[PDB]
């Protein structure tokens, strides 16, 4: 995810369902958009396995 | 379901997809509206009975397909908005029991400057170390439990002065870990950087 | 990595009125 | 939400019971401390009387009676409680100590800290001010031995060793049950007071020199006893305030829990009748 | 929307109270035979709020600023109407009974109110740092509320007692003599430029004003007025 | 409503009126009763919207 | 009422317990299919309690006084049953075990008990 | 009720009886189920009148 | 006591008593501070803080939650260890030494590690 | 004054301003206290409040 | 005993009667305790409470 607090304490693995649950304006969409953005390097590989 | 199908077409072709649902509580509200307009007798909190189904039927399609089926996968990051910081409400708990783990972003931690506001005590990833590169697993295997004990000890000893040396050392280590885990928005770290930081 | 951490820590800069009296029992000195 | 409210009601009830017990214990210890303060009064009166006589016969040249020509250091003995739950006791004492420090600095003197009680140590440590020597564990129940130790330390520091050209004691006067006041007394150098209207062994000078340290010791002991009495009075006041606040909190939380109980019943009825009306 | 789409004017659109929209829709629903939602509101609550709110959005080249009072019924911020309308708002100011009863007008609850432009990329690093330090102090003050209520500030640690003092001062300094409040209190209203408030809160969080009495900061609206009223006290 | 009608008649004629409603929570209770007897689904605290 | 209006006698009507009158009303309302009020009580709670209480009043010089034991659910004086009941009760006598154990019959708690005529 | 009848037979014959209902809460739940399945109107906690 | 034996019942009930007392005292500690408790209550709080953590265990199925392998504690050793804890034989070790250890030998090894 | 009464109900002493406010508020409260069925005219109210 | 339970910590500062009541109450509570499936006849209860 690019976020230490998740990749270290609550790791998200391919096939996992990680529920970002919280109150209004607590950083949920920020976490999800960060996860999406952090996949750019994997995309630029050109390998479907990555 | 449109997003899930778009992801599944790639998933069954042997490609990895990441599905964000923002927010599944608004799907539950929409289904409640549809059910009540069709005059299905509602269940609890005016929700239909099928509300749990609504989510499982969805979130249970995010799977890691076996090598026989292509080896594709679909990772779900459903987002749920809780009322008054109550993780123990109906829909939150339904989606919790359907999902492999939590990231409980708590506003109290957010305002304390603990961003991204992961409440370590309530959060958990039942995939755990199996979803971490071996270096990350060895460096941060016990990190979550250590931080949870740090928070517990902080709450217990906020007003104590007879702290032993070991307890003080644990408090210092936990505070430094919490500062280490703070991270600004749009500042992602590669996994190597993360393992060095947690090291 | 431990060696690098130590060499970096070497160069790292850290941010860190009443008056008490004796009554002499005589009126003048 | 109702579970949280009921848990908080139980917690507030326990706190109320503990605070009420502390209030009653403080009421007992206030009487004990006041009786102990009165028990030491005869010694203070008699020693003051004979000290006045000796001064009438003495040369009045003892260092405790003469100011240093250029004063730089002024020790301050801040008497504070060693346990919390005393309301503004420690805050009042330390605010008066800060006032004394400002007065000293405006006069060109440098204050050096002697402290009694852990709370004062904490307050001064947070403010990066060092303490030459500090004693603890007897503000709740002082004994003459602790006062003797404090007096010996202060007097020796006055005779000096970097030493101090002055020394004050900042502590809580127990004027009455309802009122206590943080005050500062300059315990040395002592004013020689002349007022309008015997035999001595071995001589008036040696006897007076041996008496003055004892007079300072007994005065510091009286200061400690009044500090304990004021600490217990402030504990009673603060614990009664805490009990009243806990009772108000219990009332508010009971009202909230009842609102939530009624809301839960109404909402369950609404869900049931919504199901029933739709058949 | 005629003024926006056709005339191309910058438009201010004030609603008071846009809760009364949903409430109206509730009554109609009860009469239209639609089955009740969670707490009696119409099933289409979110749909109606969406049809109303997403019309207020600003088209690309042509802007419509909007501001809406939202009556939260029974001071219950979890009521479905406020919860639904929260998702439609770029900036939210949650007024509270607690801050109101302390005399701290506009009674904005600092911790619950938020904006989507309180972001270091948009408002700058200094503004963001000051705002987030103020929020940290106020949240720490909120965390201590039970201990404050029972035992008072006396029992706290010094690192927290100083924080409580400057938290009270920040909370009262966030009050301002609004110009609309002249008709109620008589004092003319003051306007604080952004630079002055940023500097004032940077100074106040750092503790440079923790020697002044609390009342000095109450309904004073600025640093110059702060010093003037401190002299007054 | 009848009290306010009596008052309004004077009000529109130029007279000044003072209407006391003692007490409106008992009117809300009565309206709740009527609505529940008409079977209108209730909202918060059993009151209709 | 007969003892008052016809025999011309003062009467003292005990009710033990008037919460149970309200609860019987609620049960009957549920049996008849009428939709419950706030806390499950009947919609006509106020009307029924008024019809029972308003008849207890003085007329033509004679009076019907009433002592009504009031069970308060969950020790809640804000609950609709006691809330409706206590709008009619003019006085309150509270018998306490603390007073009774000290030998002080009638056992009235001088402090908890109160009256609206002590004016 | 079966236990109460068995006890009542002894009670009226001059014998002393002790009846233990373990538990009446489940008696009430069973009655609630029966009543709701029979479409009898529900009240508080869905129990019949 | 007729099934699990006298010692097991006594130790279990003492652990329950200590934990219940600690749960009651948590409300007091959260505000008035531990230092204000009774000395007996303070020792009991320490014993409870060690017992709560000693009831923890590194499970085999939880290997991937913690990294370390699982552990098994025979019933006799569990009874003996909790008897010692409730009697105060382990009050000197740090509380953190009782977390995720799974036994008495593991307790000693982790105490040495700290 | 009502806010200050809670603080002064247990504080041993307070500034001169606090004591002045407490006394003024107590006197004002006793002044506003009024019997029943005894409505004062507006001028009498003006003088009493003055 | 239930009112005095808060004073177990400060037993050293109570009156003689209060300490006697607290000590009696602790033992009465221990007396009311009883093991399972072992009822006591009324005579045994009388002697025990005696
Ligand atoms: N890690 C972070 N560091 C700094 N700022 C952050 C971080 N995460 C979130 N924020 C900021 O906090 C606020 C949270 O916005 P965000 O969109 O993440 O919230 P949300 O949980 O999706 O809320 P909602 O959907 O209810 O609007 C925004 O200002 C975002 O910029
Ligand atoms: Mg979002």
């Amino acid at each position: 995810t690019g976020i230490k607090a998740i990749d270290a304490m609550t790791p998200i693995g391919r096939g996992q369902r990680q529920l970002i649950i919280g109150d209004r304006k607590t950083g949920k969409t920020a976490v999800c958009v960060d996860t999406i953005l952090n996949q750019r390097e994997a995309w630029l590989t050109g390998d479907p396995k990555q | 379901y449109t997003g899930s199908a778009i992801g599944q077409h790639w998933m069954y072709n042997g490609k990895h997809v990441l599905i964000v649902f923002d927010d599944l509580s608004k799907q539950a509200d929409a289904y409640r509206a549809i059910s009540l307009l069709l005059r299905r007798p509602p269940g609890r909190e005016a929700f239909p009975g099928d509300v749990f189904y609504l989510h499982s039927r969805l979130l249970e399609r995010c799977a890691k397909l076996s090598d026989e089926l292509g080896g594709g996968s679909m990772t779900g990051l459903p987002i749920i908005e809780t009322k008054a910081n109550d993780i123990s409400a109906f829909i939150p708990t339904n989606v919790i029991s359907i999902t492999d783990g939590q990231c409980f972003l708590e506003s109290d931690l957010f305002n304390q400057g603990v961003r991204p506001a992961i409440n370590v005590g309530v959060s958990v990833s039942r995939v755990g170390g199996a979803a971490q590169i071996k270096a990350m697993k060895e460096v941060a295997g016990s990190l979550r439990l250590d931080l949870s004990q740090y928070r517990e000890l902080e709450a217990f000893a906020a007003f104590a002065s007879d702290l032993d040396a070991a307890s003080k050392a644990q408090l210092d280590r936990g505070a430094r870990l919490v500062e280490l885990l703070k991270q600004p928005q749009y500042s992602p770290l590669a996994v190597e950087e993360q393992v060095v930081a947690i090291f | 990595l431990v060696s690098v951490i130590n060499e970096f820590k070497k160069g790292f800069q850290a941010s860190d009125l009443e008056k008490e009296s004796v009554k002499v029992r005589k009126p003048a000195p | 939400t109702l579970r949280e409210l009921r848990g908080r009601i139980r917690s507030a009830g326990s706190i109320k019971k503990i605070t009420k017990a502390q209030e009653l214990i403080a009421t007992s210890r206030i009487a004990k401390a006041q009786a102990r303060v009165e028990a030491a009064r005869p010694y203070a009166a008699e020693i003051t009387n004979m000290l006045t006589e000796l001064a009438g016969a003495s040369a009045l040249d003892h260092p405790l009676l003469v100011e240093r020509k250029q004063p730089k250091r002024a020790g301050v003995l801040v008497v504070s409680s060693d346990r919390g739950l005393c309301g503004a006791y420690n805050a009042n004492v330390l605010r008066r100590a800060e006032e004394l420090f400002s007065l000293l600095r405006d006069e060109g003197k440098d204050p050096v800290l002697y402290v009694v009680g852990r709370k004062a140590l904490g307050y001064f440590s947070f403010r990066q001010r060092t303490v030459v020597e500090s004693w603890t564990g007897f503000s709740e129940r002082p004994t003459y031995e602790n006062a003797r130790e404090i007096a010996d330390t202060l007097v020796n520091a006055f005779m000096a060793i970097l030493g101090v050209d002055e020394l004050h004691i900042v502590f809580t006067e127990f004027r009455s049950m309802l009122s206590q006041t943080a005050v500062a007394r300059r315990a040395a150098p002592m004013e020689v007071e002349y007022v309008g209207e015997y035999s001595f062994e071995p001589d008036p000078e040696t006897l007076f020199d041996a008496l003055l340290p004892r007079y300072i010791a007994t005065r510091v002991y009286a200061a400690l006893l009044e500090a304990a009495a004021s600490e217990s009075a402030s504990r009673r006041r603060a614990m009664k305030s805490a009990t009243d606040n806990a009772d108000d909190l219990i009332k508010a939380l009971t009202l909230a829990a009842n609102r939530e109980r009624q809301a839960q019943i109404t909402q369950e009825i609404s869900e049931i009748v919504g199901g029933a009306n739709a058949l | 929307e005629f003024f926006r789409d056709e005339q191309g004017q910058d438009v201010l659109l004030f609603i008071d109270n846009i809760f009364r929209f949903t409430q109206a829709g509730s009554e109609v629903s009860t009469l239209l035979g639609r089955m009740p939602s969670a707490v009696g509101y119409q099933p289409t609550l979110a749909d109606e709020m969406g049809e109303l709110q997403e019309r207020i959005t600003s088209t690309r080249g042509r802007s419509i600023t909007s501001m809406q009072a939202v009556y939260v019924p029974a001071d219950d911020y979890t009521d479905p109407a406020p919860a639904t309308t929260f998702a439609h708002l770029d900036a939210t100011t949650e007024l509270s009974r607690a801050v109101f009863s302390k005399g701290i007008f506009p009674a904005v609850d600092p911790l619950a109110s938020s904006s989507t432009i309180l972001d270091p990329a948009i408002v700058g690093d200094e503004h963001y740092r000051v705002a987030q330090e103020v929020i940290r102090i106020l949240q720490r003050y909120k965390d201590l509320q039970d201990i404050i209520a029972i035992l008072g500030i006396d029992e706290l640690s010094e690192e927290d007692k100083q924080l409580v003092n400057r938290a009270r001062r920040i909370e009262r300094f966030l009050s301002q003599n609004m110009m609309a409040a002249e008709q109620f209190t008589g004092q003319p209203g003051s306007t604080v430029p952004l630079k002055e408030t940023i500097e004032a809160f940077d100074k106040l969080t750092k503790g440079e004003f923790d020697h002044l009495p609390e009342q000095a900061f109450f309904l004073i609206g600025g640093l110059d007025d702060l010093a003037k009223k401190a002299e007054s006290l």
